């Protein structure tokens, strides 16, 4: 039910249950496999199922009941044929607050959004005898003692770390599941549909062998793409020269971009041929021409 | 037509928060990660995605890449999704390609984005649960508001 450790590096926090599941466990049902452990350059050691009095071996998964400090280190699992490693990094408790600072999973949330905290543990739901969420080390009073959940549009007030402490039983002794999100409010992005200023098709009249500055603006977001197309397919015109990009902040936040098409040389194969100037974005497109002529 | 314009890093993540990362056998594969784990697991979890510029636009253009031993580029040649060694083209003489992936929010929803084939139309980047693996594939978009199809992408 539970999905497979697939990354190669695990940071987990020491005294707490910790499991590594390899991802060949349907492979696991046909005694012909093995876990192993390498300390700094102790070029691994078999592990069994007494090995140590926390670590439990099973079919699929490798029990630490907790990890501790002592466990960090390389580990190889080989089934038949199918081979998978994890370097795993136990990290020291912060036994001064509720959660260790560098076990946290940051999200950025924009004001008035919505914005949910569910705490839940797939794995260890069976042992779980109570589970709370805190926000900042301060219990918070969610009805619900199974799956502590907070659903609301965000506010800037919501900013903080939360930690769902999933508390459970494991032959007489409590052990505990930390899971902290360092949630961060933000202003809204408010994204604009990007938006190339003047008319959709211009003429500008030229004159051969003088050159000239074809100008391109828009109204687009700080991430928007503005370019031109004078046809690079095989070499463009070595005459033709796509200027730096200038961009100035609108107060509400947005950008008046230009990029300039310099046609140096005008000759003959610059008349009546389309130089475009479009304005890409992940929010929409748009596309103006350029003709020159006589 | 398509021209390379300009590269960014990037932390792609599933609307699970599922960190996009290639594994050991260099599989497009997803899975939760603390900040320090998507650090740890750095090159692997961080993604060049590059910016080109369209001889018909359509969309963002873009190519999803990885820079480990070697670069690879993300290709979804026979709707079969795979890192082929190689560097973004600074040129594409084409309007579709394997490479190429059209890079669009949802509507409505300006962080929630959405990666289109150039080559497949209406084929779309997804991740999809199978076995004991969240695998990164390519699916047709199906029923409107599919939440497989829709991605975030972190920024440095
Ligand atoms: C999830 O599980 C983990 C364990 O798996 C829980 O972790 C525990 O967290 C608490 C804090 O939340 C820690 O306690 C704090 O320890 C600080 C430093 O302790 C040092 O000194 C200890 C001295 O010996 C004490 O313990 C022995 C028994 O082992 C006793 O015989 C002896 O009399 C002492 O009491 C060392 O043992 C230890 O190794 C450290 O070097 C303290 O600074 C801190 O003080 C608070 O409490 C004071 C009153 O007691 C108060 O005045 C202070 O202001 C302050 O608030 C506190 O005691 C545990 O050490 C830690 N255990 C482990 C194994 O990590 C975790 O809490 C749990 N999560 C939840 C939410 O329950
Ligand atoms: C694109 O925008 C630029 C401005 O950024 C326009 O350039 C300006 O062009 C005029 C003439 O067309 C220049 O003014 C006058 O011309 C003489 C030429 O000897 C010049 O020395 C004097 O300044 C004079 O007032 C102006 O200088 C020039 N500015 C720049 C920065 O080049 C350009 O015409 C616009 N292009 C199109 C297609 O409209
Ligand atoms: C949480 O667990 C307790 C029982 O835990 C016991 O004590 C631990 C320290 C450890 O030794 C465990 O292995 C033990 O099982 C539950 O308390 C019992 O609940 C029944 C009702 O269901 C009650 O009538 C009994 O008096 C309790 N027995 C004991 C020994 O405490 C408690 O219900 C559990 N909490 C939740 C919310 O599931
Ligand atoms: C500049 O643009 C013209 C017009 O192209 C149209 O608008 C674009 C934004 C894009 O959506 C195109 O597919 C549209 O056709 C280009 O001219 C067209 O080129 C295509 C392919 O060569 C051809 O099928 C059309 O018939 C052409 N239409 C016209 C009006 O000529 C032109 O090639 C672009 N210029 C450069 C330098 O690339
Ligand atoms: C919680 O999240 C915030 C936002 O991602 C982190 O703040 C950033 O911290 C780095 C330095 O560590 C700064 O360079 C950034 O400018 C900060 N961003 C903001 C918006 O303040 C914060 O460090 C995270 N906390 C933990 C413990 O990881
Ligand atoms: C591992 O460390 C714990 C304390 O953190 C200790 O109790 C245990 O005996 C150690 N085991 C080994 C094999 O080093
Ligand atoms: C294991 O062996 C089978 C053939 O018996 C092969 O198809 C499979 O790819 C192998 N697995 C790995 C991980 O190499």
């Amino acid at each position: 039910p539970e999905s497979c450790t697939s990354r190669p590096h695990i940071t987990v926090v020491e005294g707490e249950p910790f499991y590594l599941k390899h991802c060949s466990c349907s492979l696991a049902h046909e005694t012909t496999k093995s876990w192993y452990k390498s300390s700094g350059s102790q070029e691994h050691v078999e592990l069994n199922p007494r090995s140590s009095s926390r670590i439990a071996l099973h079919d699929c998964v490798l029990e630490f009941w907790p990890v501790e400090l002592n466990d960090t280190g390389s580990y190889f699992f080989q089934m038949k044929n199918y081979t998978q490693k994890w370097k795993l990094n136990v990290i020291r408790r912060n036994k001064h607050s509720c959660f260790t600072e560098r076990q946290v999973t940051s999200k950025i949330v924009e004001v008035k959004k919505f914005f949910q905290i569910t705490c839940e543990n797939s794995y260890y739901q069976t042992l779980v005898n109570s589970t709370s969420l805190y926000k900042n080390c301060k219990k918070l009073l969610l009805e619900n003692n199974k799956n502590p959940t907070i659903k609301k549009n965000a506010e800037f007030e919501d900013q903080g770390y939360y930690s769902c402490v999933h508390f459970l039983h494991h032959n007489g002794k409590l052990f505990n599941i930390t899971k902290t999100f360092n949630i961060t409010i933000v202003e809204d992005r408010s994204n604009i549909v990007p938006v190339l200023l003047g008319p959709k098709l211009n003429h500008v009249a030229v004159e051969l062998g003088k050159n000239v500055r074809l100008n391109c603006s828009a109204l687009l977001n700080e991430e928007d793409v503005i370019y031109w197309m004078f046809g690079e397919e095989n070499g463009s015109d070595p005459n033709i020269h796509e200027e730096k990009e200038m961009r100035i902040m609108t107060p509400e936040g947005k950008w008046h971009a230009s990029k300039v098409l310099r046609i140096e040389n005008i000759g003959e194969s610059n008349l009546n041929v389309l130089y475009n100037c479009t304005v890409a974005s992940t929010g929409g497109t748009d596309t103006k021409s350029f003709i020159l002529v006589r | 037509y398509f021209g390379k314009l300009e590269s960014k890093l990037s932390v792609i993540r599933n609307l699970n928060d599922q960190v996009l990362f290639i594994d050991q056998g260099n599989r497009p594969l997803f899975e939760d990660m603390t900040d320090s784990d998507c650090r740890d697991n750095a090159p692997r979890t961080i993604f060049i995605i590059s910016m080109y510029k369209d001889s018909q636009p359509r969309g963002m253009a873009v190519t999803i890449s990885v820079k480990c031993e070697k670069i690879s580029t993300l290709s979804c040649e026979n709707k079969i999704i795979s890192f082929k060694e190689m560097n973004p083209p600074d040129n594409i003489k084409d309007t579709k390609s394997d490479i190429i992936f059209f890079q669009r929010s949802v509507p409505g929803h300006d962080n929630k984005m959405q990666f289109e084939s150039s080559s497949y139309e209406g084929y779309f980047l997804a991740c999809e649960k199978e076995r004991d693996l969240f695998k990164l594939i390519l699916k047709k978009e199906d029923e409107l508001g599919d939440r497989s199809i829709m991605f975030t992408v972190q920024n440095e």
